Order: C-alpha cells, then sequence, then structure tokens
RNA sequence: UAACAGGUCUGUGAUGCCCUUAGAUGUUCUGGGCCGCACGCGCGCUACACUGACGGAGCCAACGAGUUAUCCUUGGCCGGAAGGUCUGGGUAAUCUUGUUAAACUCCGUCGUGCUGGGGAUAGAGCAUUGCAAUUAUUGCUCUUCAACGAGGAAUUCCUAGUAAGCGCAAGUCAUCAGCUUGCGUUGAAUACGUCCCUGCCCUUUGUACACACCGCCC
C-alpha cells in the first residue's frame, strides 16, 4: 500500500530529494517512495516552473526531466 | 540555409553527422564479442527501426534485418498486441533513451553486447524414436543464437512487467543493461546457463 | 439547342462495340460535332451461394458474377437523321434509350 | 518552362505530385513536411531529403497530394512521390551524369523509395475467415 | 499547489454506510450503494467542491451540503431524465434511489412481483433468468 | 386504492384514457397507444355481457376467448376468462392489482422448469 | 368475398415468393430475383451469372 | 477414371412403389413452438488490465446496395439521436457517397489492489420496425454492477502483406448478427528439412484375406 496523508513530510522530502536522481517519472518515484499516483504528477508539475528540473521531451504517459547540469 | 517550410536544423545536423540514429551515434559501434559477426547489421544505419520490407522471402534473408527491428518484431508478442508496431517502436525508443541516460555508452552497443552474452553456445536436441528418449549435446548457429537471445530477452521483459508499476520500456531497458554485463540478475542469462548445464549433463 | 443523348448499355462486348462503331461512323459520315464514344465504369454484381442442395457436406461456397457495361453518346443530329440511325441500329441484346430534355 | 509530374503508391494508397521551379515552399497537403499526422513516422518521410541535402531542393517548388491507404501507406506514398518527382525533375533539366549519381546514391540508401513495392493481400478463400486460417475440426 | 498541512479525520458514517477517508472522492462515493460513475461526477459538480482534494479534507458544511443535494436531487436543478427511478410504482414520482432504502427495495420488488404471482415471479422464486435467454448450454452451476 | 401508480382503483375504473395510457411503462403504454383490441372489441363487449349477467360474484359467468396479448384494463377487469394454453382453457381470474401487463405474463403455457423428474 | 378465411398481409412472410417456389428458406430477394438457391443454380448461366473466376 | 450401398423422395407439378382420402396423412383461422432444463459435446465472442479504461481534440481506405406504386437518404427546425416534422436529391460512377471508419496520434485522470479491467446477472421508463415485442424485437437514460487475476491432460490453423488483431460491405429481414461470404488497414518469429510420430503414390516381396485384417480360422 501507498500512504496519502499530507503530513508535511512528503513535500519537504521530495523537494530535498529531487537532486538525488535525474530521471523523474511515475515509474521511478513509486520505487523511491510510497506515492499513490496523484502527487506523483502533481509534484512534478508544481516543480516544473522551478529551475531545478529541465524538460526534455514530454508525453501523455510520462515526461522526461533532467537535473541542472 | 532554409526555405519557407520550417525545416529544423536538427535534421540538417543529423545528415551532417553521417546520419546517426534518432539520438545516438552510429559511427563507433561494432560487435565486440567474437563468434557473432556477419549476422547483425550494426553498420546499417536507419533513422527508424521500422522497415516494411521482405525479411522472410529467402532462406537467410533474416540475417540482414536490423537488430533493433528484429527486437521490435520479437516484442510483437502477446497477440493482444500482435500488429501494434507503433507501440513497440515507442517502447524501444523509450528504453534506448533510458539506457543512454543511465550509462553514457551507446545503447546499441549495450544491446549488441546483451544479445551476444545471452546467445547460447551449447544446446541439447532430442533423439526421439522412443527408446531411452535421451538428449545429446549440440552446438548452435549464430543466427539461432540471436534468435534465442531475442526471444529470451522479450519473454523475460514480459514476465517482469506483466504485473508491476514499472513500465515495459523501463523493464526492457533494465533487462538489456543487466544482460550486457555479468551480474547474474538477468532471466535470459539464467536460461542461458540452464540450457548450457543441462546440455553438459546429458552430454 | 437539340442535343440527343443515347444509351449504349449491354453485356456483350462485341455487339455493344459494333453498335457504338456504327453510330460513330454515321456521326463521322455527317458532321455533328463528331463526338466520340464515352465509357462508364463497369457495374459488376457479385453474389455468393452454396452448392449442396442439402446441408450435408463440406463448406463450399460458389460466387457468381454479373457485370454490365454502359456507354453514352451525345449527338447534334436532326430528328429525321436520329430516327433513321435508330432504325438502322436495331441489334439483338442491345438496349438503347434517347433523352430529349 | 521547367516542370514534371509523377506519383507514388504502396498498395491501396496513392500520392500524385506536381514539380515546379521555385525557391522552396515544399509542403505535404497544405501542411509542410515538418508537420504531419503522425510523430514517430516523420523520419520515413525525411529519408530521401537528407541523403541529397536541401541545397539541391532550394531550386524546386513541389506540393504533393495524398489520398488513400493507411498511415504507413500514406507516408510511404508521399515520400515515394516526392523522391520520384525530384529525380524526374533532375532527369529532364540537369546533366545525365548528375542524375546517375543522384539515382545511384538514392539506390544505395533506398528504403524502397524509388522502386515500386508489389505488396498485395491474397484473396480470402472459403472455409474460413482468413485466406489460410481455417476453423478447427472437432476430429471426433 | 495546495496546502499540505491540512485536516484529516479518517472515515465517517454516512447513510448507514462508510465513506473512505484517504481515497479519491470518485472512488469513495462508489462505495455508497446506488451510486455509479457519472452520477457521482454530476452530483459533486453540482455540489461545487474542489475535485483535486480527496474525501479526507472535507468539512462538516461541505459534507452536509453534498448529502442534502443528493437527498433532494431534482430540487437542485438536477435533470430528471438521468434519474434511475422515474414515475415510481408506489410514490408515483421520480424518487431517487439510495443505499439504505435499496437494502429493502430489492425484497420489496420481489414481494411485489411474487404476491401478484407472475411468470416472472415463479422464475424469481425458482432462481432462473427472467429474460428470454438460453440455458441449454449456458446458465449452468 | 393502489394498482400501478398510486391512483385509486375506483378512479381507474372511470379515469381518462389518455391519463391511463400515460401512467404506464413505455412498453406497456405503447401497447395501448398503437393497439387497442384488434378484433378484440368483441371480446371486450362479451366481457361487458358477463359483468351485466353476473355482477353478484367477484368472477362473473365464465367467458372464453383466444387472445391474451393485451394488458388488462380497469373497465374490463374482474372476471374469469378461458385462454387456450394449447390444450386447456385456463381460468385466469383477472385482478386489478396488476393493471398494465398481459395475461401470459401471469399464466403458464409451457412446462417451466424442475426437469420434471417423474416417479 | 370470404371472411376469416385468408387474412390480408402487407409485411413479413406470406407476402413474397416465387412462381414455382416459396419455401421462404434458402431464398434470395437480391436484385428482385425472388427465386430459390437451387433454381438460381440451375438457371444461373441463362440469366448471365457466369463463373468467370 | 472408378469407388462411398454418403446426403438430399422437407428445394424440385422430377418420380416408381406401400398406405390414406370425407370423421381426409386435403385446404384453412386462433392459442401454445421449434428459443421449454439439476447436465455431457462442439463452433465463435468477452476481459483477466497501464500494451488497458475514461475524457477531449488532428485525421487516414476498399469491395458492395437502393424507390412503380412505396426503398437509400440530404436541409431548417424542434428532442430523452430513441423517434417524429415539412418541403426534398435519387430508376442511379449525376442523391445517400468523397459511406471525413476503426486502428493511431497531442494532452489530463484512473496507479496498481478480483478497483474507474471485465458488465455474467436483477429493476424502473423512451422510441421506430411489425393484427402486436409476455417467453423483456432492437437500441437507449440509469442503478445493482459478480465469476475471471493468461487456464491442466489433450487438441486446431499457419510459411509473407502469412498468422494474429481491428473495422467495414452484403446474404438471410417487417425488426434483430455473436454466423457466413468478401474487402481494407496495422503487421511479426519460425523451415526451405524429414519420413521419426500421422497419412498418400510407385516398385519388390509374403499371404490360409477377396463384403478383402472391423478378414479367415483353433
Ligand atoms: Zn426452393
Amino acid at each position: 500500500q501507498h500512504a496519502t496523508v499530507f503530513d508535511k513530510s512528503i513535500i519537504d522530502r521530495i523537494n530535498k530529494e529531487v537532486p538525488a536522481f535525474k530521471f523523474i517519472s511515475v515509474s521511478v518515484l513509486v520505487d523511491r517512495m510510497k506515492i499513490n499516483g496523484s502527487l506523483a504528477r502533481i509534484a512534478i508539475r508544481d516543480l516544473a516552473e522551478r529551475g531545478v528540473i529541465q524538460k526534455v521531451d514530454q508525453h501523455s504517459k510520462q515526461a522526461i526531466y533532467t537535473r541542472v547540469p | 540555409m532554409a526555405t519557407s517550410s520550417l525545416t529544423p536544423g536538427v535534421s540538417l545536423d543529423e545528415n551532417g553527422s553521417i546520419k546517426l540514429f534518432n539520438k545516438f551515434p552510429f559511427e563507433g559501434v561494432e560487435v565486440k564479442d567474437i563468434s557473432l559477426v556477419d549476422y547483425i547489421t550494426i553498420g546499417n544505419g536507419q533513422p527508424l527501426p521500422h522497415t516494411a520490407g521482405r525479411f522472410q522471402t529467402k532462406r537467410f534473408r533474416k540475417a540482414r534485418c536490423f537488430i533493433v527491428e528484429r527486437l521490435t518484431n520479437s516484442l510483437m508478442m502477446n497477440g493482444r498486441n500482435n500488429g501494434k508496431k507503433l507501440l513497440a517502436t515507442r517502447i524501444v525508443k523509450h528504453a534506448f533513451e533510458i539506457i543512454a541516460l543511465l550509462t553514457d555508452q551507446n545503447p546499441l552497443q549495450v544491446l549488441v553486447d546483451a544479445v551476444a552474452a545471452c546467445g547460447p553456445r551449447e544446446d541439447s536436441t532430442r533423439i526421439g524414436s522412443a527408446g531411452t528418449v535421451r538428449r545429446q549435446a549440440v552446438d548452435v548457429s549464430p543466427l539461432r543464437r540471436v534468435n534465442q537471445a531475442l526471444a529470451l530477452i522479450t519473454i523475460g521483459a514480459r514476465e517482469a512487467a506483466f504485473r508491476n508499476v514499472k513500465s515495459i520500456s523501463e523493464c526492457l531497458a533494465e533487462e538489456i543493461i543487466n544482460a550486457a554485463k555479468g551480474s547474474s540478475n538477468s532471466y535470459a542469462i539464467k536460461k542461458k546457463d540452464e540450457l548450457e548445464r543441462v546440455a553438459k549433463s546429458n552430454r | 439547342v437539340h442535343r440527343i443523348r443515347i444509351t449504349l448499355t449491354s453485356r456483350n462486348v462485341r455487339n455493344l462495340e459494333k453498335v457504338c462503331s456504327d453510330l460513330v461512323n454515321r456521326a463521322k459520315d455527317k458532321q455533328l460535332r463528331v463526338k466520340g464514344p464515352v465509357r462508364l465504369p463497369t457495374k459488376i454484381l457479385k453474389i455468393t451461394t452454396r452448392k449442396t442442395p442439402n446441408g450435408e457436406g463440406s463448406k463450399t461456397w460458389e460466387t457468381y458474377e454479373m457485370r454490365i457495361h454502359k456507354r453514352l453518346i451525345d449527338l447534334h443530329s436532326p430528328s429525321e437523321i436520329v430516327k433513321q440511325i435508330t432504325s438502322i441500329h436495331i441489334e439483338p441484346g442491345v438496349e438503347v434509350e434517347v433523352t430529349i430534355a | 518552362m521547367q516542370s514534371v509530374q509523377c506519383f507514388g503508391k504502396k498498395g491501396n494508397a496513392t500520392a500524385v505530385a506536381h514539380c515546379k521551379v521555385g525557391k522552396g515552399l515544399i509542403k505535404v497537403n497544405g501542411a509542410p513536411l515538418s508537420l504531419v499526422q503522425p510523430e514517430i513516422l516523420r523520419m520515413k518521410v525525411y529519408e530521401p531529403i537528407l541523403v541529397a541535402g536541401a541545397d539541391k531542393f532550394a531550386g524546386v517548388d513541389i506540393r504533393v497530394r495524398v489520398s488513400g491507404g493507411g498511415h504507413v501507406s500514406q507516408i510511404y506514398a508521399i515520400r515515394q512521390a516526392i523522391s520520384k518527382a525530384i529525380v524526374a525533375y533532375y532527369q529532364k533539366f540537369v546533366d545525365e551524369h548528375s542524375k546517375a549519381e543522384l539515382k545511384k546514391a538514392l539506390i544505395t540508401y533506398d528504403r524502397t523509395l524509388l522502386v515500386a513495392d508489389p505488396r498485395r493481400m491474397e484473396p480470402k478463400k472459403f472455409g474460413g475467415h482468413g485466406a489460410r486460417a481455417r476453423q478447427q475440426k472437432s476430429y471426433r | 499547489s495546495l496546502v499540505v498541512p491540512d485536516n484529516f479525520q479518517h472515515i465517517l458514517r454516512l447513510l448507514n454506510t462508510n465513506v473512505d477517508g484517504k481515497v479519491k472522492v470518485m472512488f469513495a462515493m462508489t462505495q455508497i450503494k446506488g451510486v455509479g460513475r457519472r452520477y457521482a461526477n454530476i452530483v459533486c459538480k453540482k455540489a461545487d467542491i474542489d475535485m483535486s482534494k480527496r474525501a479526507g479534507e472535507l468539512t462538516t458544511e461541505e459534507l452536509e451540503r453534498i448529502v442534502t443535494i443528493i437527498q433532494n436531487p431534482s430540487q437542485f436543478k438536477i435533470p430528471s431524465w438521468f434519474l434511475n427511478r422515474q414515475k415510481d410504482i408506489n410514490d408515483g414520482k421520480s424518487f431517487q434511489l439510495l443505499a439504505n432504502n435499496v437494502d429493502s427495495k430489492l425484497r420489496e420488488d420481489l414481494e411485489r412481483l411474487k404476491k401478484i404471482q407472475t411468470h416472472r415471479g415463479l422464475r424469481h422464486a425458482l432462481d432462473l433468468r427472467v429474460r428470454g435467454q438460453h440455458t441449454k448450454t449456458t446458465g449452468r452451476r | 386504492t393502489f394498482a400501478y401508480r398510486g391512483v385509486e382503483l375506483e378512479q381507474l375504473l372511470d379515469l381518462s384514457a389518455e391519463q391511463l395510457v400515460d401512467l404506464f411503462h413505455a412498453r406497456a403504454r405503447r401497447r395501448m397507444l398503437r393497439g387497442l383490441g384488434p378484433n378484440a372489441s368483441r371480446f371486450i363487449r362479451k366481457l361487458r355481457k358477463a359483468k351485466s349477467e353476473a355482477p353478484l360474484n367477484e368472477k362473473p359467468a365464465t367467458v372464453k376467448t383466444h387472445l391474451r396479448n393485451m394488458i388488462i384494463l380497469p373497465e374490463m377487469v374482474g372476471s374469469v376468462v378461458g385462454i387456450y394454453n394449447g390444450k386447456l382453457f385456463n381460468q385466469v381470474e383477472i385482478r386489478p392489482e396488476m393493471i398494465g401487463h398481459y395475461l401470459g405474463e401471469f399464466s403458464i403455457t409451457y412446462k417451466p422448469t424442475k426437469h420434471g423428474r417423474p416417479g | 368475398e370470404n371472411v376469416w378465411f385468408s387474412h390480408p398481409r402487407k409485411y413479413g412472410k406470406g407476402s413474397r415468393q416465387c412462381a414455382h417456389t416459396g419455401r421462404r428458406l434458402g431464398l434470395i430477394r437480391k436484385y428482385g430475383l425472388n427465386i430459390s438457391r437451387q433454381s438460381f443454380r440451375e438457371y444461373a448461366n441463362d440469366i448471365g451469372f457466369v463463373k468467370y473466376r
């Protein structure tokens, strides 16, 4: 099972854990943490306007993102 | 130079770079594992894996087919998807770019090394005709080696991604990278070892 | 002012061609804007039926074909020449019809 | 004047072109070559353009209409139509040796661009839905 | 995009049924008997509540207004052609089906069709299909 | 006082025809919308004879016919009719509770179920 | 002049048939043929249905 | 070429023979039916999920059919596209029709759990076709919305636009395709071998078989 309680920890964790890896998508974040799917793409969309992640090629199922360098 | 049409410079730069792959170089990749030359068209550069041509008219016409195209053809399994080449091409493209993102070397080189390492060397055919119905150790041809490697990789990817969150492209990429090197975590390599050990046992 | 359109529908290729040749030759004997033959797409009717009178036997289906060929001809002939050529163009197996207006 | 015409087919698909002298303006049914109905089937249309470059195409204006067939049939038809239109233009209006080198270069790197592709589906025979596939026999 | 430190109060009893706490509202409302998919979507849209938030962050006012709208659909400009029951046998009006009432409506319809002793009634008593289906090969075990 | 739509039985006995045809299932109301006793008007009149002849009993003197494909109606209800299920004129005892359904939906023509299982 | 003897019809069976047939099973009304399959097989060549293929 | 003791005397005013013919094994009108089930066997269909489902949007084919009283359909308008409205195109590669299909693709959700994959199954109203739809023609608005979580032993088809998957046209029709015949799209692996299992042809050989090994015989 995957937790979905917004206990103020997930948002801070993902914001400080994005630089750990380069490829960010629903398939890898499920392995990374117990994410139920909604926050999986909501967090990525909310971090898109920030300069942390750079887009490469977006698709309906998934979108490709890379780190700052 | 440009015309009224947009004509993006990516295509022009690709033509200047001796028509490399979609996002990977073509000049500088060759089969390094011995005993599998003259049967994989690594040098035949094609912008897309798909090629609607004749691949079964001759006895050995299959040897000149693109290795990526043959793998897309192997991925055509599961008659639910028998005939959906666009899905297979997208999955292969996503797997290849994920491999490039993971490791810097050419994903085609990863692919060639994976199929070469997976390809069985010693098999065991059945004598039949009742009696002791035993089996004898027999070697196999390079073309059948590629066929076994392609089938084992595809069936392993389907089994791994049959029921899981991970995508088919990701599972295929994981299988290819795990088969290109020796890590003992590849289902295709396990079947390779199993076929070898049973062949030596009945030899 | 008075354009005569005649039909050249039939199934026998030889006899429809002979009728068409006869009227074209007459249209060239007397100049009437020398409009030549016009060919229309073949209307072929395909029907598939069985061969066995009963239900016993293998699944065998027979397909029959029925095709007809149409041609149209436009002429500027007067009434007397039109009635004359129709009188001489009496042939078996050829159906003709003239539309005035 | 300097203009030719040609066509291209891949079975139940047709694409007839009309070459002309110009300074580009290359389009495929209103939309340019860049914008087509599919996205993963773009390099197939781009196959003969990159081999000879765009400098040779800077002196030609061609708009090709496509009608019939599936998506893969249409993209093969349009790329065949533009390729044959270009070689027809360069056969009739520049040196024969230049045409020989262009045709040979296209032949060496040819995804059946120039040569016709006689691919057809065999007629369905009675006894089963498919031409060769048949209903299973209960054998008992 | 939304406030993370929000309020959560697990599940609550509703119409003698349990609505899931940490579950998307579309999924949670299907747990209520008599609710489908388009019905759940339209009643929530007419209730005017944010779709992104799940059922675990709702408040008392929003919960009460949503259920009251469901209790009285036709009064809140909900079209009557969608309603499952129109021109009820007993009520004579397009009454809305619920969860607790359908827990006894099925047996009420069974007694309605059995007391008057139809051919459909004996089919229901004998546990056979009522429509003109076939059971020579199918309808077994 | 309640047969199909909560309207009282006495009211149905002389209600408006349009209202009666409008308070039914679409199938059961299109049935009377497009067909109102084809050649069965004589059957309706014959039942009126039975009602006049024997009003003392809940079921008047038995009257036979050979048609049931119409639903029951309040002005014809409350009688016993002989309907040929194939070898027997079944007594049907029409009741006003189920106004709006045919007679075959309530009677038996073929052997329904249970495999028979004789002894 | 006969009542309840021959019921008039306008649709369904009892409305169309052949001159010497009308079994209503294995009969085609295509192109207004209104003939049985066996009769069509017997006289296919005369009408013009020739097995070209 | 001959072989089946094969099917059709319920296609056939094609027919020999047996039987019946008035209380007709003759014609005909109504109701029940061929579809009625505690099961065994078939040919096809549905999903067993992210390769899917839902939702928007760009759009790419062929073969075929249709009114002389009475079929194929366009256009403005009303609607719960299920219908009906009026002028109307069509006796026809001139009108449906250019049968702008499906599959596919751009984007968002369902996140992996027999759940929004799958609609077995039960109920209430909305219309056309048909003396009229119970034993719900057919679809429609819905709700209840289950088994099944790639299926053992056996068995069937298949060598290139082949299987597989998808859709469309016609047949039967007053209405009803899950069937059949054709078309087109997407589109593979596997062999260019053998008589080893399973059969067919030829030659030699043996025979106590010849309705011919499902034989003869103690
Ligand atoms: Zn017949």
